[PDB]
């Protein structure tokens, strides 16, 4: 896997 | 189904009364009369039991006076059994008053709870009310000495001297009329047993048909002492204020 | 969440132009015990579907229970059970398919692989794989454990894709199917000699083999092997 | 680390609290204010857990509010401790335990005494004349031992909290950005802008 | 233990023109060094003109199409028989990934169509329902081999105009459904080559006004 | 649990149990509401056939809600108890998640909720209560006076009475009451709530009871004495 | 005494038929759809002069597309607007748009048959609910306490609906302007209103694609009122 | 008279007066046909309108590609049932990979009505439906009562002036039994049928509803300029 | 980490002629650091004494929670709790967390009313009895007071000599023990006179 | 790299558009502000999906109390009904880094950072940069109170830059929005890689660098 | 700790 700045 | 059967103990009558307290009020007017006298340093709590035998054992009997705390005390008018599930539910919020905040429960606030739970019995459930009225006789250090009175509606007003049960009306007058604010303990006494002697049903009044409590500051320094008084005591009072 | 005891190793099958074969050895293992020797996991249901089913037996009976609560329940108040509302082979794979991924989304899943083959209403041909995790795929071959690593790439030299299939008989789909249970017998150590055959076919039905044995095997080799390299003796 | 201080003098209780809010190596303020004040003449400082804190601290104000607006009375400081301690002693055994240390100073009219409570996050309760939490509790603890007296004025008070945070400062190896200080008296509860 | 999860490995492809999208995913499904079929669908017409592929964990890709084809039903009884839009769509399928954000669908979700302006949409979403609109995206084992090819040749990334030595970039322009098709059937022939679990074959999914048309071309199969 | 429909409808299409509960409030004692241009003043009747009453500790008929705003009731004295533990609450509940107390218009809208719901739900009968609800919104200036009833309908008032002969004193009201120019300050807008009551109240010993409430939460009651000086005053000036 | 869900000889549920009195004896509300929006007018009614007139809120906003007009027990009518409000920004959180005028309306009236021995009785308030959407443009429904719905071009609920709605009957037309709709609300709420119809006692509310739903301010309505009279004083 | 308060009561002749004043709603609702081949099965649907202002309320809703039904009675009642029926089909496509056979369809309603009779507290279902449909065993359709009595038919009619529309169909059974392969003249018998029950008021293009499933037909409904070619 | 060795603390009881004693030291801690030394551990509920070692939360809670009960019996009862029916109700509250109980080490103490019998009793955590003719120790230096009372201690000792030998047991255990001290208290129970005393002890 | 940070002229929101899986870039063009009202702003940091969830039901909750109470949401509010919301998830293992930035009459310009740990916290600046936040700009040399409204831009588009060159994860392009009383408005999207060069020869910055 | 033959 999930995306995560 | 069961709807046939449901006497709906929590609706309003065309006039806006409900039906079951109006009538539980009613059974409260047959009880034995108990009457409350607040005085400056104390507070009466005199009570009558109903029609007594020469069999019944007195001196380990209670109907009318209970200890909710060391420092608040009820007298009961109506059904003794309703008073005792409404007496250790009061017993309880008193203790768990002061497990929370380490101070006694001020007499109001243990009032206005079991007034509360009174009233949930006439707003919902459709089980009938506790047909019981109190006179509460309290001390707490914000108030001082306290007088309520508690009836099946869930209402509580406060009280210098006030009567429930039996003859209401006719005590209500003589404590009207023989009441003054300066009125101390010993005075206070003497009026409770007055207005139970010209309002009873029975034909004397006599040591073996009465509950006596008084809560004094009659205690050694700066603090409340509660006064169950015992049969004989009950007996000397009434030969000192010279009513046998 | 569990371990598997009793368990049962590959169950092999294949479509060919008629209709699907499927086959299973007869032997429910206990870790490297070989304890029961007369366990049936081809289980039929009607006369157009069977179930092959490897993998914890204890849940394979729950299955088959299933399965048998699934006929009697189809029945009920259906005139047409016996014809045009019987159960499919399609109907009953999707059902499996549904608990096997029910139970596993629970984390407390049905310890199995799962091959069901039959014909369906039209004459098709069905065969589709389930498993403990409720992954499904569909191909011309398809085999559990064992099976996958050693059956499939023998079968897929009989039928390589879909234009295959038309082409291969039931006589050449069987031999191929038996040639590989030979195959597993050799080399998977949880294997035995006896087992169950299954054709289903469009015109000929449901035929069910039982007490089948692995024969024609090579072993007079060995007698010429001596010693782990430099031994003559 | 946070810094939460409390001295009870003769005639009030000051509570001096850091003004730093760091999550790891990052500081996310430098002029929070860890304090609630719970009634007029009762004032809660908090210090732990990211979140636990303020909820735990707004929750309690709620409920004093709320004890205020119905009986028309303010809760004595004993009795607004005993709350808090029974509702950090009720979160131990809970699913997810409020991770807050507390200090309550309160202003007792009834007495005319100003009190000081030391509440852990175990519902752990003394009345002490001065209290902290966390590492600064030991430093502070040694050198008010020595200096601290029952008799101190405000003004007094103030000067020790003042040798106490600039001690803090040398010796401690955070960064905690200066501590904001409120004293508690009779008059109510009011925040020392010069320190 | 027991491990609820596997990978079934493949790659899915979406590429977005004008007036048309793309939707592309191999047929090879594989369990370890095992190929468990050369030919399994991963691409879907979920109806109203919308393709998703669910690429991961076949059994949370096969559950999460489901779920979406009966929403997309729900809408049309719920909703007077109204038209299901590609972003509404997404939308959806955001609350229906987030609804298992503790027990997530291990699957890289793709869907593509045309938006209600009739231009071309592809939406992208992670496992615990993260979205965001796209002109290309590929999913899944191979994802990180074919991305890299359409960023230089979908949006011509790092091409410049020759004889002005990187002062002016290529300039942008939507590709031709002849164009898109040859680069998703060179983005899969490159990935067959360097990837073991993709290959045997490629379904590709076009969209347009006039519907949801299907491409089939053959990968190597070793 | 007791499931019992007590709130149903009569073919002319009445709910008599929200009716009958209407009728409770007319047997309650009476109270009124006039707000001013920088106030709102809370009269209240207390019937003098209670003597020999500790008025240290009985129940008051006007209560704290918020600092800022205050809720009078006629009708069953037992039942107006619940309403205000449930307003006391929501207060509190609105300012830990919004960081601001209630509007006065919002507190009214949860109390006339709550008596709606006892209206519709099953087992329960409606609160025999009506209510003025006043105060002033966070700072705001502008006077606020809401009244609700059993049946959960609620609206704001110039001013306002319910109880016991209300139907007097709303005369004496809608005919002394200027809506171009109100009671400019606190002393003519507790005048006016006074004499309104006086129109009813019999004697104006014991019998009257007043609260002032100004903006940023500034609540006093009044006391016997300072009561009796408004009583004296007005009837001197009626002899004439 | 007899069940709540009880059914009569006629096949009518006691219940919801007595909900429908109720509603009759309610304030008047009247809904007018045309091609340009749709007007949404109630009589106030205040029971005093006392009474601070503008507190009276008989048209609610459910959505910025969807407007709502109440007749009845209208307390009754707060849990309904409260059930359109999460279900039209619910719908708008699951699917990114607005929710169709039809379905909203739907959702409400799925509350309407939920009473029982659930709630004790039915509502006994009816809703007008005015709306615009894309697929089936500016839309005018009737929401009754028995669960069913009518679409109407125009409707009158309440005291006054039966003369209201004969006066709907000859007026409507499908070519019809706003500014036609607003004067045509007034001129048929001053007919059957039992006071004198001003600014203070009637309010007005439209919904247009362009600015949504709008309550009127008491200035432009008073204008309004002003046009009608002169309009009819011209023949 | 004195055991007609619930559901639960019987009467002395053995009577369930409640599901009777229940079957009573569906009379006073508007008519509605259903009719079939050996390859279509059509639904024809008189709609109501309030007044004149007022749209016409929708008789027909679709249950799945292959089912749907017509209402008469208590419309909430319909999508109550209908919206089970809706589950019950997708039940079945979802887990068993199936169409729900029309038959069994019925089962389920019955079964779902039958218990509303027999439980204090609750009541019948206030309204009737026709359901249609195409499973593997061809054209089917049903008429559904709240009673909980499901009946496969020919042809049926459910509402008010029912009776006419009934009589045509049981006349006409021998000629639109054999219209096989010719949706257009099986709407055409069904509309004809329909035109028996009619009294003042004649069929027009906002008044009539007609649905059709078959053999290669999905469950289709037809309203507005879409019927005036059966006018 | 130990629940039962945060605080610190220790509690000794011992019977005499006619008589029994109870002491405990004053410390609270967090480990290392000392936090308090007015942390008492004696609580009494009438003539029944009660001390409690362990996680101080559980010793405030316990208190209060016994002093809630022991209220409620008198009303009811119309009499004071005795020492052998309290050490029931001490038994049966702890054993109602059984598996979640209080990190505490209980030791009642007093003089039946009636009999004029002296009794002393221990607890564990989860409400087991120890009903020792002789001497009852508890807390973090119970081997050290083990050792101290088994040794010193003798039967039938005057109300006087008895406080002279329950001092010197708690005040040298304590002395052995980092997590104890900061002072003492000793309580000198006879059958209508309580007599309470304060210890001078180091405070290291 | 998110920043929001308070002057005379209202409130600069400046954050990146690079989504990172490890040491994959997923994407360079995500939109890390979030629209929840006209008048109301929401960064993202930490999970894409936490973010962009409860972000968006927090737009419905801010909707909901508009039409209940006729009135516009504070910030104070709209913050506080994030907060605790994930709250009740906490330790659940939501990751949450936002600032809800919004002006309102009652309030003026305000900032509230909102923590997936239950932390929230009024502040007149505030900075997400790699995995810390920070109360500080990630240059803060150059912030001044009384800053012209296209010089604030500026700043938050050059505090984005810096951060963006050194940090790996932080990268695409930058997105500015400006919030005033009267709503926000939106101040276009930078690709780095052009803005990069850009700045360097108009600044002669980065010398390091070698271009 | 516990008492424990």
């Amino acid at each position: 896997x999930f995306l995560f700045x | 189904g069961s709807r046939r059967y449901d006497s709906r103990t929590t609706i309003f009558s065309p006039e806006g009364r409900l039906y079951q307290v109006e009538y539980a009020l009613e059974s409260i007017s047959h009880a034995g009369t108990a009457i409350g006298i607040m005085a400056s340093d104390g507070i009466v709590l005199a009570a009558e039991r109903k029609v007594t035998s020469t069999l019944l054992e007195q001196d380990t009997s209670t109907e009318k006076l209970y200890k909710l705390n060391d420092k608040i005390a009820v007298a009961v008018a109506g059904l003794t059994a309703d008073a005792e599930i409404l007496i250790n539910t009061a017993r309880i919020h008193a203790q768990n008053y002061l497990k929370t905040y380490n101070e006694d429960i001020p007499v109001e606030i243990l009032v206005r709870r079991l007034s509360d739970i009174k009233q949930g019995y006439t707003q919902h459930g459709g089980l009938r009310p506790f047909g019981v009225s109190f006179i509460y006789a309290g001390y707490d250090d914000r108030y001082g000495y306290q007088l309520y009175t508690s009836n099946p509606s869930g209402n509580y007003t406060g009280w210098k001297a006030i009567s429930v049960g039996a003859n209401t009306s006719a005590a209500q007058t003589l404590l009207q009329m023989d009441y003054k604010d300066d009125m101390k303990v010993d005075d206070a006494i003497e009026l409770a047993l007055k207005t139970l002697s010209k309002t009873t049903d029975s034909s004397a009044l006599t040591y073996d048909r009465l509950e006596f409590a008084t809560i004094r500051k009659g205690a050694n320094d700066g603090e409340v002492y509660q006064k169950i008084f015992k049969p004989q005591e009950i007996k000397d009072i009434l030969v000192k204020t010279g009513i046998t | 969440t569990q371990q598997p005891i009793v368990t049962g190793t590959s169950v092999i099958s294949m479509k060919y132009d008629n209709g699907v074969i499927i086959a299973a050895d007869n032997l429910g293992s206990y870790g490297s015990l070989l304890r029961f020797n007369g366990v049936e996991r081809l289980i039929p249901v009607g006369d157009n579907t069977v179930v092959g089913i490897s993998g914890d037996i204890s849940d394979m009976q729950h299955i088959e229970r299933l399965l048998k609560d699934l006929v009697t329940e189809n029945a009920y108040d259906n005139p047409l059970a016996d014809a045009e509302e019987a159960l499919e082979p399609s109907y009953i794979f999707e059902y499996l398919a549904t608990v096997m991924y029910q139970r596993r989304s629970k984390m407390n899943p049905l310890w199995n692989a799962i091959i069901v083959a039959g014909v369906q209403s039209n004459g098709d041909q069905f065969l589709r794989y389930v498993n403990l995790l409720g992954v499904t795929y569909s191909s011309p071959t398809l085999a559990t454990g064992f099976g996958a690593h050693m059956a499939n790439p023998l079968l897929r030299k009989v039928v390589d894709r879909e234009s295959d299939i038309p082409k291969t008989t039931v006589q050449v789909a069987e031999e191929a199917i038996v040639n590989a249970m030979r195959v597993l017998y050799y080399r998977d150590a949880r294997s035995s000699r006896n087992f169950s055959l299954a054709i289903i076919d469009k015109n000929t039905g449901l035929t069910f083999k039982k007490n089948l044995q692995v024969e024609n095997m090579k072993w007079d080799f060995a007698k010429d092997i001596k010693g782990y390299g430099t031994q003559k003796i | 680390m946070d810094i939460i201080l409390g001295i009870r003098v003769q005639d009030s209780v000051i509570l001096a609290s850091s003004k730093a809010v760091t999550r790891g190596i990052s500081v996310l303020k430098d002029s929070d204010d860890k304090t609630r004040q719970l009634s007029p003449h009762t004032l809660m400082s908090f210090a732990g857990e990211a979140g636990d804190t303020v909820q735990f601290a707004e929750y309690i104000q709620a409920n004093i509010q709320l004890y205020s607006i119905r009986e028309d009375y303010e809760l004595s400081p004993q009795a607004v401790s005993s709350f808090v301690r029974q509702e950090l002693a009720k979160s131990i055994r809970s699913r997810r335990p409020y991770q807050v240390n507390v200090l309550i100073g309160g202003y007792d009219k009834k007495k005319n005494k100003p009190e000081l409570y030391q509440i852990d996050y175990l519902g752990t309760k003394v009345e002490l004349p001065y209290g902290a939490h966390g590492y600064s509790g030991f430093y502070t603890f040694s050198l008010l031992d020595h200096h601290y007296r029952p008799d101190m004025t405000t003004e007094e008070g103030l000067d020790l909290l003042k040798l106490c945070v600039q001690e803090l400062e040398k010796r401690m190896p955070m960064d905690f950005k200066g501590v904001i200080v409120k004293i508690v008296d009779k008059d109510g509860i009011r925040q020392v802008d010069d320190f | 233990q027991f491990n609820p999860y596997g990978d079934n490995g493949g790659t899915i492809l979406g590429i977005a023109g004008e007036d048309f999208a793309v939707l592309a995913g191999d047929t090879r499904n594989i369990t370890d060094y095992s190929i468990n079929s050369r030919y399994e669908p991963k691409v879907f017409d979920c109806g109203d003109n919308i393709v998703m592929s669910a690429n991961g964990f076949a059994a949370d890709g096969d559950a999460l199409v489901k779920r979406f084809k009966n929403s997309v039903k729900w809408y049309h009884f719920d909703h007077n028989d109204k038209k299901l839009s590609i972003n509404s769509a997404a939308r959806n399928i955001q609350h229906l990934l987030y609804g298992k954000r503790f027990f997530p669908y291990y699957v890289h979700t793709i869907i593509a169509g045309l938006d209600e302006d009739g231009k071309g949409a592809v939406y992208s979403f992670d496992p615990v329902g993260s979205y965001e609109r796209e002109q290309c995206r590929a999913g899944g084992a191979a994802a990180s081999l074919i991305m890299p090819f359409l960023d230089n040749q979908v949006n011509f990334k790092n091409q410049y105009e020759p004889g002005t030595n990187g002062k002016v970039k290529k300039p942008l322009k939507y590709l031709s459904v002849e164009e898109v098709i040859k680069l998703v059937r060179d983005s899969f022939t490159s990935a067959t080559e360097r990837h073991i679990q993709v290959g045997d074959g490629l379904e590709i999914l076009i969209v347009t006004k006039d519907g949801v048309r299907k491409e089939f071309y053959e990968l190597k199969r070793d | 649990g007791y499931d019992r429909a007590l709130s149903i409808f009569s073919p002319d299409g009445h709910i008599f149990q929200v009716e009958y509960a209407l009728e409770a409030v007319k047997r309650g004692t009476c109270a009124v509401g006039v707000k001013g241009k920088n106030c709102v003043v809370l009269g209240c009747e207390r019937r003098s056939t209670l003597k020999l009453q500790d008025t240290r500790i009985t129940p008051s008929k006007v209560s704290k809600i918020d600092s800022h705003v205050v809720l009078s009731f006629s009708g069953l004295n037992a039942d107006s108890r619940i309403l205000i533990e449930k307003a006391r609450v929501e207060a509190q509940s609105h300012r830990l998640t919004l960081e601001d107390p209630v509007t006065v218009e919002y507190l009214t809208r949860y109390v006339a909720g709550v008596q709606q719901r006892y209206t519709q739900s099953g087992g329960v009968r409606p609160f025999g209560v009506s209510t003025l609800i006043a105060g002033f919104d966070p700072r705001d200036d502008e006077p606020k006076l809401y009244q609700t009833e059993p049946s959960g309908i609620y609206s704001s008032w110039s001013a306002q009475t319910i109880g016991r002969n209300s139907k007097t004193v709303r005369e004496f009201l809608e005919k002394n009451y200027d809506r171009k120019e109100p009671p400019a300050t606190v002393e003519e807008c507790v005048k006016l709530t006074v004499r309104s009551l006086l129109e009813v109240v019999q004697t104006g010993a014991k019998n009257i009871e007043i609260t002032v409430v100004k903006p940023d939460s500034d609540i006093v009651a009044l006391s016997s004495e300072e009561i009796n000086q408004y009583v004296t005053q007005i009837e001197q000036e009626k002899q004439e | 005494d007899r069940g709540v869900s009880t059914f009569s000889p006629e096949g009518r549920l006691f219940q919801v038929e007595y909900s429908l009195e109720a509603i009759k004896l309610g304030s008047t509300a009247i809904g007018i759809a045309t091609k340009e929006g749709v007007v949404l007018g109630v009589e106030k009614r205040a029971t005093s002069p006392l009474l601070e007139s503008d507190s009276i809120e008989k048209i609610v906003e459910i959505d910025r597309h969807i407007g709502c007009a109440m007749s009845g027990l209208t307390a009754d009518a707060r849990s309904m607007i409260e059930h359109a409000r999460t279900a039209a920004v619910t719908h708008n959180l699951y699917y990114d748009e607005d929710i169709n005028v039809e379905s909203l309306t739907q959702s409400v009236c799925d509350l309407a048959l939920r009473f029982g021995e659930l709630m004790s009785r039915p509502f006994g308030v009816a809703l007008l609910i005015a709306g615009h959407d894309a697929d089936d443009g500016y839309q005018l429904f009737h929401a009754e306490p028995s669960g069913t719905f009518y679409r109407y071009n125009a409707k009158a609920i309440g005291s006054g609906s039966e003369g209201a709605q004969a006066e709907l009957l000859n007026e409507w037309h499908s070519s019809l302007t706003l500014k036609e709709a607003e004067l045509l609300v007034l001129k048929i709420l001053k007919q059957v209103m039992e006071e004198k119809l001003d600014e203070n006692n009637a309010q007005l509310s439209c919904i247009t694609k362009q600015d949504g739903f709008k309550i009127y301010d008491n200035e432009k309505t008073a204008e309004l009122i002003k046009e009608l009279k002169e309009k009819e004083a011209a023949e | 008279n004195n055991y007609d308060g619930d559901t639960v009561t019987f009467s002395p002749t053995g009577r369930l007066f409640q599901v009777e004043y229940a079957l009573e709603a569906i009379k006073q609702g508007s008519v509605t046909v259903g009719l079939r081949s050996n390859t279509h099965a059509v639904l024809v649907a008189l709609k109501r309108n309030a007044d004149e202002l007022s749209s016409y309320q929708k008789k027909i809703i679709k249950c799945d590609e292959h089912m749907g039904l017509s209402l008469a009675g208590l419309a909430p009642d319909a999508r109550v049932l209908s919206n089970y029926l809706r589950q019950q089909c997708n039940y079945s496509s979802l887990v068993f990979n199936r169409k729900l056979a029309v038959e069994r369809a019925g089962h389920l309603l019955c079964d779902k009505a039958q218990k509303n009779t027999q439980s204090y507290g609750g009541r019948p279902y206030g309204v009737g439906l026709l359901i249609i449909g195409y499973d593997k065993s061809g054209a089917h359709l049903l008429e559904f009562q709240p009673s909980g009595n499901v009946t496969e038919l020919y042809g049926t009619a459910i509402g008010a002036r029912s009776q006419g529309a009934k009589t045509y169909l049981e006349r006409t059974l021998d000629t639109f039994i054999k219209i096989d392969g010719n949706p257009d003249e099986l709407i055409k018998a069904g509309v004809e049928a329909i035109s028996q029950s009619l009294r003042d008021e004649s069929l027009t293009v906002d008044n009539l509803s007609i649905a059709i499933v078959g053999k290669d037909t999905p469950f289709t409904i037809y309203d507005g300029e879409a019927v005036a070619k059966y006018i | 980490s130990d629940p039962s060795s945060i605080n610190g603390g220790i509690v000794v009881a011992m019977t005499g002629k006619d008589c029994v004693a109870i002491a405990c030291d004053l410390r609270l801690g967090s480990q290392s650091l000392g936090v308090s030394n007015k942390f008492e551990k004696i609580f009494h509920y009438g003539h029944v004494f009660l001390g409690i070692t362990g996680l101080a939360t559980d010793v405030t809670t316990l208190n209060e929670m016994f002093r809630y009960k022991t209220n409620l019996y008198k009303l009811k009862e119309e009499r004071a709790i005795e020492p052998e029916t309290f050490t029931q109700l001490v038994s049966s509250s702890l054993y109602e967390r059984r598996f979640g109980p209080y990190f505490v080490g209980p030791v009642v103490a007093g003089i039946n009313s009636k009999s004029g019998k002296p009794f002393i009793a221990g607890f564990d955590l989860i409400g087991c009895i120890d009903e020792a003719k002789d001497f009852i120790v508890s807390g973090t230096a119970s081997d050290q007071l083990f050792g101290m009372c088994e040794s010193l201690y003798e039967p039938n000792l005057e109300p006087e000599d008895l406080f002279e030998t329950i001092s010197q047991a708690l005040l040298n255990a304590a002395d052995r023990d980092a997590l104890s001290g900061w002072g003492a208290v000793v309580y000198i129970i006879k059958k209508d006179e309580v007599v309470k005393r304060y210890l001078k002890m180091r405070q290291d | 790299t998110t920043l929001a940070f308070r002057f005379q002229g209202g409130i600069i929101v400046a954050v990146d558009s690079r989504a990172t899986a490890g040491n994959w870039v997923a994407s360079q063009t995500v939109k890390k502000v979030i629209e929840i009202n006209p008048f109301l702003l929401g960064t993202m940091a930490g999970g894409a999906a936490d973010c962009q969830f409860w972000e968006t039901w927090l737009g419905s909750q801010c909707r909901l109390h508009e039409l209940r109470e006729k009135e516009r949401i504070s910030v104070a509010a709209a913050s506080k009904i994030l907060s605790n919301l994930v709250y009740q998830y906490k330790g659940a293992g939501l990751s949450m880094g936002t600032m809800i930035c919004g002006y309102t009459r009652k309030e003026g310009p305000t900032i509230y950072y909102v923590d997936s740990d239950g932390t929230r916290l009024k502040g007149d600046i505030f900075c997400v940069v790699s995995g810390q936040t920070f109360a500080y700009g990630v240059l803060d040399s150059n912030y001044k109170w009384d800053l012209s409204v296209e010089d604030a831009l500026y700043l938050g588009k050059r505090s984005i830059l810096a951060a963006a060159h050194r940090d790996a994860y932080s990268g695409g392009s930058v997105n500015l929005y400006h919030v005033t009383e009267d709503g926000w408005i939106y101040h276009g999207n930078h690709d780095v890689g052009e803005l990069f060069w850009k700045v360097k020869e108009e600044e002669g910055s980065f010398n390091n660098v070698i271009g």
